[PDB]
């Protein structure tokens, strides 16, 4: 759900979300990693579980709509950004 | 595998050659010959191509002809002149492959062990690297397909030797350019990778937009794998990221910074140099 | 300094705040700059003087 910007989500949405216990998260998350469907990491101290990788599922039309979105405002920048190289650089590289 | 694979410059000039050969028909007759290589290891070596006649029909991409007697003949007479040199392929000019291209791979993957293809392109317009090739496989799939078959990207590059760097690099004497310059090259490179970028954005665009409504195929062959490339995406800005480069970025500007000390200091030596033979030689002039 | 100022003494004392920000430093917005400041050292370095 969240696109990656705090996706070391804590203990708590996992124990509610899949309302188990919060002493059986780690066993049920470690399940999940030893199977390979992600690749995150525990932390303890703080009970926070990172998410680093998750599996490529299935999506549809508006799923490729903001997709297309990232795209293009990907694009834009990589464009624009080396207009500022050429116009930084016209006849010192030849 | 193969992997990689070495072809020699004199290979895409001896498919242009061929290409002008038939090339007075103009609308459309594909140039296919034989590829010429080495066993060479893994990685792969490619020297020597000729050609074979070869036409098909415009409907139904199932007639076409590679005469098996003129591969025999000129291959014999390729070996008697070079027994170092063998098959390992085949090319053709298509700009882009073609839905016909597999069964000719199919057909003379007897003479090699696979006769791996070779795409040229007479007119690349992207100022990328053009002359790509692939080799085939199967790749049977979830879906049921009873042979899911389908050529295979492997990176290749440019071959060099001592005798045609000199006759060659002789020949690009017709225009300048600068391989020694310094500094100048990197920025070439940037430059032509981020076009790169962008070329390859607006492309992937292009078929996404067409996918996405209206008419194309849904398949889950891509849709998520270049969902995974999304996956990627590094944060850059973020809290330790910043330590990073700076605690790197001022190390280099530290080198920099000395070597332009040092140069200012030489450059300045060349000051007192002429500054004393000038005004020294005047004074004994007069 | 109750109106021109905060301090808002209410329970027996005036009253602080903050008076900071979240340290919003991104050190990525000089990429660009100083890439153009490098692009101009090789500039000049590289142009016939």
């Amino acid at each position: 759900t969240r696109p990656a910007n705090h996706r070391q989500l804590t203990f708590e949405e996992i124990a509610k979300s899949a309302k188990i216990t919060v002493n059986e998260v780690e066993l049920l998350v470690m399940k999940a990693l030893s199977v390979g469907l992600v690749k995150g990491s525990i932390d303890e101290v703080d009970k926070r579980v990172h998410m680093t990788w998750v599996q490529p599922r299935v999506l549809d039309l508006q799923q490729i709509k903001g997709m297309k979105d990232r795209l293009e405002f990907w694009c834009t920048d990589v464009k624009s950004m080396e207009m500022l190289v050429e116009h930084q650089a016209h006849d010192i590289l030849t | 595998a193969v992997q990689k694979v070495v072809v020699h410059p004199l290979v895409l000039l001896s498919v242009v050659d061929h290409f002008n050969r038939i090339g007075k028909v103009g609308n459309q007759k594909r140039v296919v010959g034989v590829l010429l290589g080495s066993w060479q290891k893994k990685v792969l070596d490619v020297s020597n191509s000729f050609a074979v006649p070869f036409d098909e029909d415009d409907k139904d991409d199932s007639v076409w002809f590679l005469d098996h007697d003129y591969l025999e003949n000129m291959y014999g007479m390729f070996k008697k002149v070079n027994a170092r040199e063998r098959i390992v392929g085949w090319y053709h000019t298509g700009p882009k492959l073609h839905k016909n291209d597999i069964a000719i791979n199919e057909l003379m993957k007897r003479y090699c062990p696979n006769s791996v293809l070779v795409i040229i392109d007479v007119k690349p317009k992207d100022l990328g690297l053009p002359t790509e090739a692939y080799i085939s496989v199967e790749e049977v799939h979830d879906d049921g397909t009873p042979t899911s078959k389908t050529f295979e990207h492997v990176t290749s590059e440019i071959g060099a030797e001592e005798a045609e760097e000199v006759g060659v690099e002789h020949l690009l004497r017709d225009i300048k350019d600068t391989t020694v310059g310094t500094l100048s090259q990197r920025i070439t490179n940037q430059v032509h990778g981020l076009k790169g970028l962008n070329s390859k954005l607006l492309d992937i665009r292009s078929y996404l937009e067409k996918v996405a409504t209206g008419k194309l195929p849904i398949n889950h062959q891509i849709i998520y794998q270049l969902q995974d490339v999304f996956n990627l995406l590094p944060d850059v800005s973020l809290q330790e990221f910043v330590k990073a480069f700076y605690l790197k970025t001022n190390d280099q500007m530290v080198v920099v910074y000395l070597a332009s000390l040092i140069r200012s200091v030489v450059a300045l030596h060349n000051l007192i140099n002429n500054k004393i033979a000038n005004r020294d030689a005047e004074k004994k002039e007069g | 300094y109750a109106k021109k100022r905060g301090w808002v003494l209410g329970p027996n004392n005036y009253y602080s705040f903050a008076s900071q920000q979240q340290k919003p430093e991104d050190t990525t917005i000089p990429s660009t700059e100083l890439a153009k400041q490098v692009i101009e050292y090789a500039r000049q370095l590289e142009m016939i003087v």
